[PDB]
């Protein structure tokens, strides 16, 4: 019910880094194991993310969700005082990310690996030959958008192999490259080569997709095939007057409510399971916020 | 035989009819010497005995396996006159094109797996048949195509020598031993160089890749070199990229092509001769259909 | 400029001065009249430890 | 420790208005602010639900996911008293919503916007010229059934409106009017028309679900074709037998690469947004229930 964790440093502070660490007060980082005394290298995210190593971000998500998360509380010349995240406790939080994102009230926050920039969220302590890597806390919308972009890139990279360069320039860096915000645009770091352990999510995705596409309903296809041709809609701006003929080929047979209903039941049941393969991030609920202090109360 | 049911769901996408196959390892040893790479990337192509061609069906991504017969070693699993082409590769840059002639796939499906003769390489190829479901011109086109293109490059080099009053200079600062007094017969240098330049032909030569450039910005700063040994002391290497050492090492004839149509003949001793590259829209288009 | 660059938080014995400073405080703090200012909300407005 | 919120009204109520809260003392309410008394208007759902305009389901789901829940506790000529809903704390519930219903121990309650008439569930306070709207509470399985059935009926009504050739209103009503759970039978109302567009429930779960289910086969074929390697999961190989031949003969060279990326990303966003809707958001359990008292001890 009361948890205070001290991490001891063998070497000294080396004040060159302490100022940057001190304006870095009150922010999250995941620690290795829950004990009163910790090792210095297990403290940051520096273990999972080596400088020479190519980033595979689903592995970073897997490491990040497993480890306990801690609130930085105070840096001392030889000490790191951090209270941790008890699952049933409420505490304040204050954040400053160099990719700076503005929060709303009662908006759930997701914890993610620092996909944007290594120099940004990582502080090198070469005195111990270590590097403290802070994780990224974002509002849930932008979090799921960025994760989806990451997985779609991990697919289309395997796809765009041996295709015209017009595939190489466009899909690889038009939508999978940048993430927008209100009058703002942030680039992403992209894995030069497709990463293993990322598609391990995609295999399960393909499984669910096979099972779901075995049980798709019929009437919805008829409604859409009618509405694209007879009427105009903004959601139907995507489809032009021409229809993908796949829908025409599946559509051929008549309707029956008794068939649609059991398909709908099993489709609903297979839709509750996707939330496990889509979250991959510990979520924090907002209770109150002040832009004048940038200090919210997450939960 | 799992990749065969893996294909047939979406196999109808690219091509109307296909033939299942299996390739021995000694047969692949023509493509990928000094290596036994997997073939997960390996993407096929198609080829017709006329000007028309269609490619890029990308038939099968197939793992290695032993054959169902016990005495089948460890081979790689996967008009009666044409040169059907296949292209194997992996995640890396280890790519190889193999030829297949009909009368081996049509007659080879005789009767559920059977060996057939391979005309291009003197070894057997195994064909599996699912039980429930102008002869010399066709291989001779690519050869004379590339030969005439290289000869055009050679004629350009000769005219550029004519422009220089039949003399040469250096463009790569490598200090020669200065002991060249007809040692190595300085004329024999260019005789054997032109020997190897005009004799050698490969679909993956430097100017092939240099003709087909993805961008305007990068390939201007990019060079495509290939250096081959003097007097056939070894095998040749094609298509090295320059993001010099090759002027230093003797007994290596160096050929460097730009994206703009410049060719450069480098001799041992750093001397450089310039030539021009010219391809009509038809040959450019044929090479773009092949390589791209 | 930045909020906390040279602001020391330590608990000094402050002098109680008569003149009134509160007028136009939050507006001049938001627009940025004076550099190196620090705002502390009610949870963090106490005498710091030693 | 305390979580009570006392709202004070500006105008004194009429005698008629008092009676219905005393009838609806046991009901959940939304609450915009967890702080002080706070302007009256925040409490009801009349902000999200528009008596002026036909409101979508999206706003109601997104609001009830994030906003605070409260219980009516006591009512006086001016004063209204509410008790905040906090996780981990036990409360008492009455079923003062209208749609008469059964309760069961270990029952999984979920809070969702009233699909029925709000005027059937709301009260209008003419003293303060305001409206108090009360959110719907339903056990999890039957709520799944209700949403699934009403969306199916909407799709069928829009289809019979579009192409009168395949149109069976009587069997549609016969199959979707009845709800049978635990040996109990409930007949719910079905609207008369889908309308030209957007009659307060139609657009969201019809259009999003329809476009997602139209795009799922093409996206799944693209993903499965791209995903085959050696190391991938084995069950993928087996389920590749499951897919239909017509979905298997679908062409990938037809659609452009940029259009392929657009469809993939849009469908993934739609499916990810639709999955959590069917988890039914605000969840809770129960310890026991007493019928003749109408009292559920919830937590």
């Amino acid at each position: 019910m009361d948890l205070k964790v001290v991490v001891s440093l063998s070497s000294r502070l080396y004040t060159d880094e302490i100022a940057k660490m001190q304006q870095r007060i009150g922010c999250i980082l995941p620690l290795a194991s829950t004990h009163g005394t910790q090792n210095v290298q297990g403290l940051g995210l520096g273990q999972v993310y080596s400088l020479e190593t190519v980033p595979d971000y689903v592995s970073m998500y897997n490491y990040l969700s497993d480890c306990t998360l801690a609130v930085l509380d105070e840096v001392s010349v030889d000490s790191l005082i951090l209270t941790k995240i008890v699952p049933g406790q409420t505490y304040a939080i204050k954040n400053k990310y160099q990719p700076f994102f503005q929060w709303h009230g009662t908006g759930s926050l997701s914890v993610m690996p620092p996909v944007f920039g290594r120099e940004h969220a990582t502080v090198k302590l070469e005195s111990n030959d270590v590097d403290i890597v802070f994780p990224m806390v974002l509002p849930t919308p932008i979090a799921e958008e960025v994760l989806q972009k990451i997985l779609l890139f991990n697919v289309y990279s395997r796809v765009v192999m041996q295709a015209p360069g017009n595939a190489d320039m466009l899909d690889v860096h038009m939508h999978l490259g940048s993430v927008s915000y209100l009058g703002h645009h942030y680039e992403l770091a992209l894995p030069e080569v497709p990463g293993p352990l990322g598609l391990a999510l995609l295999d399960n995705l393909s499984l669910y997709f096979c099972i779901m596409v075995t049980l798709l309903p019929r009437a919805s296809m008829r409604l859409v095939r009618g509405l694209i041709r007879h009427e105009h809609h903004d959601l139907l701006n995507l489809f032009q007057e021409m229809v993908p003929d796949e829908i025409a080929r599946i559509d051929l047979d008549d309707l029956s409510v008794a068939d649609d209903l059991s398909r709908m039941r099993v489709m609903m049941t297979y839709l509750q399971s996707l939330a496990s393969l889509f979250n991959l991030g510990p979520r924090l609920a907002t209770a109150a916020y002040s832009q004048e202090t940038l200090t919210a109360t997450c939960w | 035989m799992d990749v065969h049911i893996d294909n047939q769901v979406l196999s109808g996408l690219g091509t109307p009819l296909l033939v299942h196959l299996f390739v021995p390892d000694t047969v692949m040893a023509e493509l990928c010497p000094n290596r036994v790479p997997n073939c997960e990337g390996a993407w096929c192509q198609t080829l017709f005995s006329d000007r028309t061609g269609l490619t890029r069906v990308c038939r099968v991504f197939a793992a290695r396996g032993m054959l169902p017969g016990r005495p089948s070693h460890r081979g790689t699993f996967t008009n009666p006159f044409h040169v059907a082409a296949l292209r194997f590769y992996d995640e890396g840059g280890l790519v190889g094109e193999l030829q297949i002639y009909y009368l081996s796939l049509f007659e080879g499906a005789k009767r559920l797996v059977r060996g057939i003769a391979h005309i291009f390489s003197p070894h057997a190829l195994y064909v599996v048949t699912y039980p429930e479901l102008s002869i010399l011109g066709a291989p001779e086109r690519e050869f004379r195509f590339l030969i005439s293109v290289a000869l055009r490059i050679s004629a350009s080099f000769r005219e550029k020598l004519a422009m220089q009053a039949w003399t040469a200079q250096q463009e790569i600062p490598v200090v020669i031993p200065t002991s060249y007094s007809r040692i190595y017969k300085n004329s024999d240098l260019i005789r054997e160089a032109f020997f190897t330049v005009q004799t050698r032909v490969s679909w993956e030569s430097c100017w092939v890749k240099a003709t087909i450039s993805n961008a305007p910005k990068t390939p201007d700063a990019c060079l495509w070199i290939d250096s081959h040994p003097l007097y056939e002391e070894g095998a040749s290497a094609w298509g090295k990229v320059i993001d010099v050492a090759l002027g230093t090492d003797g007994h290596c004839v160096h050929l460097a092509t730009t994206s703009d149509g410049q060719a450069f003949l480098v001799l041992p001793g750093g001397f450089v001769i310039k030539g021009q590259l010219a391809l009509t829209p038809e040959e450019r288009g044929y090479i773009l259909a092949r390589h791209g | 400029m930045a909020s906390n660059e040279g602001v020391e938080n330590r608990p000094f014995p402050y002098l109680t001065v008569d003149a009134d400073l509160l007028s136009n405080l939050r507006q001049s703090a938001a627009e940025g009249l004076f550099h190196s200012f620090d705002l502390l909300v009610g949870k963090d407005a106490r005498e710091a430890g030693i």
